[PDB]
């Protein structure tokens, strides 16, 4: 029977401009997803945090100060055209067979400048229609 | 104007003692090459590594050093503080006046922090424990935790001081400037391992 | 119909470590009548830029191959060895008078934070102990070393 998984490859240390805000595109980490169903598409994938942004996944500085920044969270099929699945409920293309990348790039800043440190974010997917 | 700029990628260096090496990046800010000289000293001002120890780094360019540990003997209960100083070295170059003629260069040093695996945790988590005093005229941090703490903001009675880091297992004492008799509130926050300003703790000195 | 499964991942934001320097010069210097310059001219002004606030005036050493603690050291180009000294002094943000290091110590004013962004500090020039300074070219090339907190 069916198992989804997802694993997490984190990429590099993320660098605070002069003006307190990260650059936006930047790879933040890759998320694998695997297990789902043959044919299963991206509207089927919603991947959701606390923060519950519609479109964006939070992360959150662990000092207490509450800096986050916004991330988004795209992958590629085998076109190298984007495949967006739905982070908190809102973005369609078929999935890679057995598993899929998806690529979790910077937005910037909620707002204020972000102090450098370790942020957070737990995230769940649910996969639809399996 | 003259213009003068480099930027080294992290504002310290977090050395796992033992392993092979670190990259850091520098970037030459400005409009024209230089020539980057990396060098390492000790804590005093004056066994690590850096390659390249001298290249070129064109205008507006960033390149990355490697900083290896090669042998070397370091406490293990304890961090040890080196310094990883960054130069940009720039290109060269009445009858009755004195013409005056300088060049700069920015030599840009952050503190390279050689931490044994078998210390637990990190900073962040022992910040608090800092204690304080006020004695000979001045006012004395004692740090119990086996980490660096890295103050970079200090207040005393409401009044700012220019911070300094607390050793390990020891102390740092602080000048006092005019009128703070009988102060009472210390605050304070450390840097944490990737540069940033920690959260501020409080506590009346003894 | 539904399945799911979660993780809790980290992002590391890092500071990194910034210096800027600006230097903008002063007017040209007047030989007077007995033959001294005068004192206390703005021979320029450094901006120094992109530290991160907190930063310290003792944090910051400029120094030059005379090496005179708290001094900078002109010296003609014309093979005489004529010199003259200057300083390096700024205000703090209640108008006192502090100073960098200068080949490693401070001439004037206690250890302060460095003004928020960027601060300004004057190369102010003193005399020659030597006298007789001659016309001409003047030159010193000196490192700002900034120890990051």
């Amino acid at each position: 029977p069916a198992r989804i998984t997802l694993t997490y490859k984190e990429g590099a240390p993320i660098t605070i401009m002069d003006n307190g805000n990260i650059d936006t595109e930047l790879l933040v980490g890759t998320l694998t997803l695997g297990g789902y169903k043959t044919g299963t598409t991206s509207t089927s994938v919603n991947f959701t945090d606390a923060a519950g942004d519609p479109m964006y996944l939070t992360f959150t500085s662990q000092d207490g100060n509450n800096h986050q920044f916004t991330t988004k969270v795209i992958g590629k099929d085998s076109r190298d055209f984007d495949i967006s699945p739905k982070v908190n409920g809102e973005n369609d293309v078929v999935l890679a067979t057995g598993s899929q990348d998806f690529f979790v790039r910077s937005i910037g800043s909620k707002g204020g400048k972000l102090a450098a440190g370790k942020y957070t974010d737990a995230v769940t997917v649910t996969v639809s229609n399996q | 104007s003259k213009e003068y700029g480099v930027t080294i990628g992290e504002s310290r260096i977090i050395y796992p003692l033992d392993a092979a090496g670190v990259m850091v990046s520098v970037k030459n800010t400005q409009d024209y090459p230089v020539l980057i000289q990396s060098r390492i000293y000790d804590e005093n001002k004056e066994p690590f590594v850096v390659t390249p120890p001298l290249f070129r780094l064109d205008a507006k360019q960033q390149n990355s050093l490697r900083i290896a540990q090669a042998g070397g003997v370091f406490p293990r209960d304890k961090e040890s503080l080196k310094w990883l100083c960054v130069k940009g070295i720039p290109p060269k170059d009445p009858d009755k006046d004195v013409g005056v003629f300088v060049q700069f260069a920015i030599n840009n040093c952050i503190k390279l922090l050689v931490r044994p695996n078998e210390l637990k945790g990190t900073p962040i988590q022992f910040a608090e424990n800092l204690s304080w005093k006020v004695d000979g005229g001045k006012l004395i941090a004692e740090n119990p935790s086996p980490f660096y703490m890295n103050i970079g903001e200090l207040t005393f009675g409401g009044k700012s001081i220019p911070s300094h880091y607390i050793p390990p297992k020891s102390t740092w004492a602080f000048d006092l400037p005019k009128g703070l008799a009988g102060a009472r509130n210390v605050s304070w926050r450390i840097i944490n391992d990737q540069g940033g300003l920690d959260r501020l703790y409080s506590k009346n000195v003894t």
